[PDB]
């Protein structure tokens, strides 16, 4: 399987 | 669309494309010379991006390619190697220079060329030279004279008149060519711009 | 034409499945905006992205992106209050949330279809002009520095800085991304320098150049845009270049590296990294998707099979990563097992005997081809998204592509580009490779240690002896390219409605063996069908040493399939199989043209299934080590586990599973398989476009294929026992305490039981839990500081309800009973002195809350399951209880707090859980708390569990 | 890497032969070389469908008097090398008829000229010897009566006292 893309919240 | 100059007048021992409607950082711009009388030959072609200048077998050495970012040039310091000298694009963005197979996307965006002749000589006069059919074809001939082109009118341009034969090289460096017409006066007259000649004749057996 | 608007794109080529309307148009000030056009959504949505992230942050401050960021939804220009922004929402049954990435930053929010314009306003005020308060500050900064905390000692967030940290200190990539109360006051106060810096960074880098935004309602085109003009074209330009990173945090001192790293958990993994140009404008071609597809294929003859016979790992991970404008990451992420470890060289090796035979059988253009047609598949026959998620991820990735191109820019491929292909290859070098491995074994083994994160790790580099291995390495025979996908979809054909159609998925087969649910989808009509499988015995969950050959047996079953399965996960097929406190599981999703054939194939191998012992200890021993790794999770998590643990009849932990696990032999699993399947009772859900016949016909070939191969005959009626919730005393307050051994912060749950989910029992609660929903956010959070995570709501278990409130922080649990008791008591106060409208507003709220109809068949498939899981089968459950809710008034509230949620309550079930910090003790203005009684500490979970009664069942429809 | 010379007339079928997928070209007669096909197979923006591609080979479909040109082909070898081919110019098949001989003495103040008036196919042979001192040259084909001409020109006086054949000369006559 390839990639499926950190993210900060609120 | 493509901007060439800087052709013309060389003696034996930079040419300038200027790119519009694009961006040359994203494209790879080629460089195709024509020798008048024969097909294309490609000499050399460069890509900005990846940096990388490919040449000819018979160029390299010599000729050097160059651009800037929106305008692509060539250096070319030693010449002998005369032909028209024509410049293109591939119509994908960002071909790969390095390689090891083929992937020959098409030149889309051409320019209509620059002629760059290279010759040991000066501007001279044509010395026309009277023929004589002695039904019955006639003519002149044009011979050691520099340089191109040259126009050769019937009576005062006047005629619908007959065939004109192609510019001859000589082994003198000197250009050449005739021009007949064929009839059941006959005055021929032969244009000079680039040496302020024109010379008028009779022809009559 | 019109002066605030630059042009107009009315041409968005979208899905032709897609019945939404869309129109894009690019203002004056440079602002793409692209419109939605839903008039029968339940919930309106909007979303702006800043083309700016937390990699523009100034060297002084880091996190001041992310910071800034919470800065704006505490009071505007126009709109002075603090939480004017979120009461408002909350009142109109909606929702926001944003995130700050490397070079993005989005602010997305949904909400009723009637106050679009109304909450499109004040969105729009936090770009305009913000006002930061000078309290809000000091306030906000440890919200900042306690969502920082929680991911202190999560392996993801030290993994992910790390390789930021061991790059290049001169690159912003090694910067702070996060941010906490160091960067953002301790520093600031060092040096003299903090709110001064909020407005210069708004005003410099937040330009209207550098924004887009996508607006989705019920109202056309035309009102959406004269809307939109009204309020986003007054944004300030300021036409601010694009910070672009052509520079690559990677060199010459930064490759053939090894990172040998300690993780947290007992997990080991190794990261494979190559460092690669920007490839996002090449999306036409995206060779990263070509070569992360071969690469991580899971299919026969790859790179993971190969790796899972030599015993060395289990997954296989897989195509191109993201970074910034300018470069990227070709990652090939791999865990190490028992022999990986020792093997890590070997491994390597043989990825690079699969880049070379990539590059020896060249690129192909008949893949190329096979992934247009999958993704032109997948675009046309596309679920309907909900509008939130919808109009975040597009207003994201709206300054890549062109207006006209975004519902299609990473869905649709065009010219065939072989060269960009062997471009991104070539980068595939052991040249060019930097090695990151992870492990415990380098337990106190290691030399460096990272700044933020505290993250123990030894940096070596890799002999040129073996890169000369990987070089010169001989082409492995068991590395075949993949063959054509044979599970493809070509039938997509959508079976018209039977004249017995039915609005609520009905009961066609009852029997003693099987109990089968059938529901044919009128709504959606795509070419797709969920099919979901719950079996039922006893020797699944009776004994901690059955749950662990249960969860073995599955988990074997899925590993066996790998292979099989993959090529049909491609084809947009899949397929879930999970063990429950039931039995088994089995949930297929995806297209219905070749679906039964996937069905019969993991029926049939499920039914006959031999063992193997190499695969039996490696799966074994990953499951002991996960039960390990529960130790290090969040304190909130725990909690939950505790609360679920404590209030159910039967429950094992895990410390009892690990220790069943070790008595766990390959003959006595053998011969557990048949005695597993020897009795069984399955009750499914086929929803779809099958017809009935069909349904039939599938749980037909389910039944024969069982009946033939594992021999199952029907369970008995009494059989089939359904655990309870533990019933609470009145007045009765108990208390479980145990510590959370990694995490220095404390979790706590508090959960008022109720009574038995009754129409009049359930919109009590919720409409109750409505009124507080945001209020416990404001005055815990916003005000008080508790702690980031605060979480108010009810509680469904086992058909017993309740009011559960969930808060991680770092103050003592016994003081957030009280603030939270306070809290009760200055709610009661609220609900008791306002008006009549103010009620309709919360009833209104969640009225529309209750009705928002599922987005797709998943979405539905997912409703009617968890009403036959329940075993309620109450389908027609939404409609009966709004209609009820709706009669509702204030009286009956005052009555349910003072009979059920009083300090003083007569029929006050209160249960506590106290999960303490690592290093805190356990022994021991505003509104004050009451004076709570005496608490029952609870040590034993058998012997509490046995004193105490058990609630019945909620008898079906 | 590429015949030169073609003769069919209008409205026939052109079949014209030439790393690998391979390009082809059109270039007239003056101005700049065009684009019709880039890869084996595919029909650049504009150019008719007259034109096609296979295998490293171009076709026409029905020969218009616009496309009475010399095609080139183009090979992208690798270490981004171009390479184009010999060309070949497509030519009209029409009159087959003889040339007309005009015999000129050199002029005085040596240059022996050999005309011919009018003739088809282009192929014509043409001087008690013949070389080193032969320098002829031809014009291109008539405006729509497709026929060409040749000037045959020999640059002592020790001895004095051009003969020419033709595909529709049974015998070479000689002046
Ligand atoms: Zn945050």
């Amino acid at each position: 399987d390839a990639e499926f893309r950190k993210l900060v919240f609120f | 669309q493509l901007v060439e100059s800087g052709g013309g007048l060389v003696q034996p021992g930079r040419l300038s494309c200027a790119a519009s409607g694009f961006n040359v950082s994203s494209y790879s711009i080629h460089w195709v010379r024509q020798a008048p009388g024969k097909g294309l030959e490609w000499v050399a072609s460069i890509s900005s991006y990846y940096g990388s200048t490919s040449y000819a077998d018979s160029v390299k050495g010599r000729f050097t390619i160059s651009a800037d970012t929106n305008t692509a040039y060539l250096q070319m310091n030693s010449l002998r190697d005369t032909a028209v000298y024509y410049c293109a694009r591939d119509r994908v963005m960002y071909y790969w220079s390095f390689s090891k197979y083929g992937y020959p996307y098409g030149m889309d965006y051409w320019g209509q060329g620059t002629l760059v002749t290279v010759s040991s000589a000066s501007t001279k006069g044509p010395s026309v030279f009277p023929l004589a059919p002695s039904t019955a074809a006639l003519g002149c001939l044009v011979k050691d004279y520099f340089p191109e082109p040259v126009t050769v009118s019937w009576n005062s341009g006047a005629l619908s008149g007959v065939h004109t034969f192609p510019a001859v090289l000589q082994s003198s460096g000197l250009y050449s060519l005739s021009s007949v017409v064929t009839v059941p006066t006959y005055i021929c007259n032969v244009n000079h711009k680039p040496s302020n000649t024109k010379v008028d004749k009779k022809v009559e057996p | 034409n019109n002066p605030a608007i630059k042009r107009i794109g009315n041409h968005i080529t979208k899905s032709p499945e897609d019945k939404r309307e869309y129109r894009g148009l690019e203002l004056a000030n440079g602002i793409k905006v692209l419109l939605i056009s839903d008039p029968t959504t339940d919930k309106s949505s909007a979303a702006l992205d800043v083309h700016i992230g937390s990699l523009s942050d100034p060297p002084n401050i880091a996190g001041l992106s992310h910071f800034l960021q919470h800065m704006l939804f505490l009071g505007t220009k126009k709109y002075p209050k603090e939480n004017e922004y979120s009461q408002f929402l909350s009142e109109h049954a909606g929702s926001s949330n944003a995130f700050t990435s490397g070079e993005h930053t989005n602010y997305y929010f949904d909400v009723s279809h009637e106050h679009l314009e109304g909450a499109l306003d004040r969105f729009a005020q936090f770009f305009l002009s913000p006002l930061f308060d000078e309290s809000a500050k000091d306030r906000e900064v440890n919200a900042v520095d306690s969502e920082h905390e929680k991911n202190v000692m999560n392996d993801a967030w030290r993994l992910f800085q790390l390789e930021k940290a061991t790059g290049n200190p001169k690159h912003p990539f090694s910067k702070f991304g996060t941010g906490n109360k160091y960067t953002l006051e301790t520093r600031p106060n060092q040096e003299g320098i903090v709110r001064q810096e909020l407005l210069k960074f708004h005003s410099a880098y937040y330009s209207s150049n550098l924004m887009a935004v996508v607006v989705l309602g019920r109202e056309s085109l035309d009102d959406l845009t004269n809307l939109v003009v009204k309020l986003f074209s007054e944004v300030e330009n300021k036409n601010v270049p694009l910070p672009e990173f052509p520079e690559h945090p990677f060199q010459e001192e930064h490759l053939k590296q090894l990172y040998k790293i300690v993780p947290i958990k007992d997990i080991r993994n190794l990261y494979v990294t190559f460092p690669i140009p920007d490839l996002q404008k090449y999306y036409k071609s995206n060779p990263g998707h070509y070569l992360g597809h071969l690469i991580g294929h899971e299919g026969p003859g790859s790179l993971l099979s190969e790796l899972k016979s030599k015993g060395w790992v289990n997954t296989l991970v897989g195509g191109q990563k993201e970074g910034a404008r300018g470069f990227m990451f070709f990652i090939i992420n791999v865990d190490l097992t028992e022999e990986g470890l020792l093997h890590v060289e070997d491994i390597i090796l043989h990825m690079f005997q699969y880049i070379q035979k990539l590059r020896a059988e060249g690129p192909q253009e008949w893949v190329f081809q096979e992934l247009k047609d999958l993704n032109a598949v997948a675009f046309r026959f596309k679920d309907k998204e909900r509008p939130r998620g919808y109009t975040s991820k597009i207003a994201g990735i709206l300054h890549y592509y062109p207006l006209e191109e975004v519902l299609t820019a990473e869905y649709l491929l065009e010219e065939f580009r072989p060269d960009l292909i062997e471009m991104v290859l070539d980068k595939l070098r052991p040249e060019n490779v930097r090695v990151a491995i992870v492990s415990k074994s380098f337990e106190g083994k290691t030399d460096r240690t990272e700044e933020w994160y505290g993250t123990q790790y030894k940096q070596e580099a890799i002999p040129d002896e073996v890169i000369k291995k990987w070089q010169n390495a001989d082409l492995n025979g068991k590395f075949k390219l993949p063959t054509k996908n044979e599970f493809i979809p070509t039938n997509f054909e959508i079976l018209p409605l039977e004249k017995e159609a039915t609005p609520y998925p009905a009961l066609i087969k009852d029997t003693a063996m099987s109990k089968l649910w059938f529901k044919q989808d009128d709504k959606f009509f795509l070419p797709k069908a969920n099919l979901n499988f719950e079996f039922f015995s006893p020797f699944a969950y009776v004994d901690p040493l059955h749950s662990n050959m249960a969860y073995l047996y599955l988990e074997l079953l899925k590993d066996s399939l790998n292979e099989y399965a993959y090529a049909a996960e491609l084809a947009g097929l899949s397929y879930d199989l999970q063990n429950t406190i039931y039995g088994m599981y089995l949930s297929v999703k995806g297209y219905n043209d070749k679906q039964p054939i996937l069905l019969k194939k993991i029926i049939e191998k499920m039914a006959t299934f031999e063992i193997d012992e190499k695969r039996f200890e490696i799966i074994k021993e990953a499951y002991m080590r996960s039960l390990n790794n529960f130790r290090a999770e969040q304190p909130h998590q725990h909690a939950m586990y505790y609360l679920r643990l404590l209030m159910t009849e039967v429950a094992w932990t895990k410390d009892e599973l690990k220790e069943a696990l070790d008595d766990v032999t390959l003959p006595r699993l053998k011969a557990f398989i048949p005695q597993l399947l020897s009795r069984l009772h399955i009750e499914a859900l086929l929803h779809g476009n099958i017809t009935k016949q069909a349904a039939l016909g599938i749980m037909q070939m389910v039944e024969d294929t069982l009946i033939e191969h594992a021999h199952t005959k029907p369970l008995l009626p009494s059989q089939l026992v359904r655990y309870r919730e533990v019933q609470l005393p009145d007045r009765g307050w108990f208390v479980y305490q145990q510590r959370n051994e990694v995490h220095n912060n404390s979790g706590i749950e508090i959960y008022y039981q109720t009574d038995m989910q009754s129409t009049s029992e359930n919109m009590f609660l919720e409409l109750f839990a409505q009124i507080i929903s945001e209020p416990a956010f404001n005055t815990l959070r916003t005000k008080e500081q508790l702690g980031y995570i605060v979480f108010s709501g009810p509680r469904r278990a086992n058909g017993i309800q309740g009011l559960r409130f969930i808060i991680q922080s770092e103050k003592p649990p016994h003081y957030l009973e009280s603030r939270v008791e306070a809290f009760l008591i200055t709610m009661e106060k609220s609900i008791e002195d306002m008006t009549e409208e103010a009620f309709q507003k919360h009833i209104q709220a969640l009225a529309i809350r209750r009705l928002d109809k599922p987005k797709k068949l998943s979405a539905e498939s997912a409703k009617y399951w968890g009403e036959i899981i329940s075993q309620q089968y109450n389908f027609d459950r939404d409609n009966t209880e709004v209609a009820y809710l709706k009669t509702l008034t204030k009286e009956d509230i005052i009555k349910f707090y003072k009979e059920m949620l009083a300090v003083d309550a007569p029929r006050r079930h209160k249960v506590s859980v106290h999960v303490l910090a690592r290093e805190m003790d356990s022994n021991p203005n505003l509104s004050q708390a009451p004076a709570l009684p005496q608490p029952e500490v609870i040590q034993n979970m058998t012997e509490f569990k046995r004193g105490l009664p058990l609630f019945p069942l909620v008898k079906p429809h | 890497t590429q015949p030169s010379s073609l003769s069919a007339s209008v409205g026939d079928r052109v079949t014209i032969t030439c790393s690998s997928a391979v390009a082809w070209y059109q270039q007239k007669p003056g101005k700049a070389p065009k684009l019709l096909i880039y890869s084996t197979s595919s029909l650049y923006s504009g150019v008719p469908s007259r034109f096609s591609g296979s295998r490293f080979t171009l076709t026409i479909s029905s020969l218009q008097p616009e496309d009475f040109a010399t095609y080139y082909c183009q090979q992208s070898s690798p270490s981004f090398l171009i390479t184009f081919g010999q060309g070949t110019k497509v030519e009209i098949k029409r009159t087959v008829a003889a040339p007309s001989v005009f015999i000129f003495p050199p002029s005085d103040s040596a240059s022996v000229v050999c005309l011919l008036n009018n003739f088809y196919p282009r192929e014509a042979k043409v001087w008690n010897a013949l070389s080193g001192n032969s320098q002829e040259s031809v014009t291109e084909q008539d405006s729509k009566d497709s026929t060409y001409s040749l000037s045959s020109t020999l640059t002592y006086e020790k001895h004095k006292v051009c003969e020419v054949t033709h595909q529709g000369l049974s015998s070479p006559v000689t002046k």
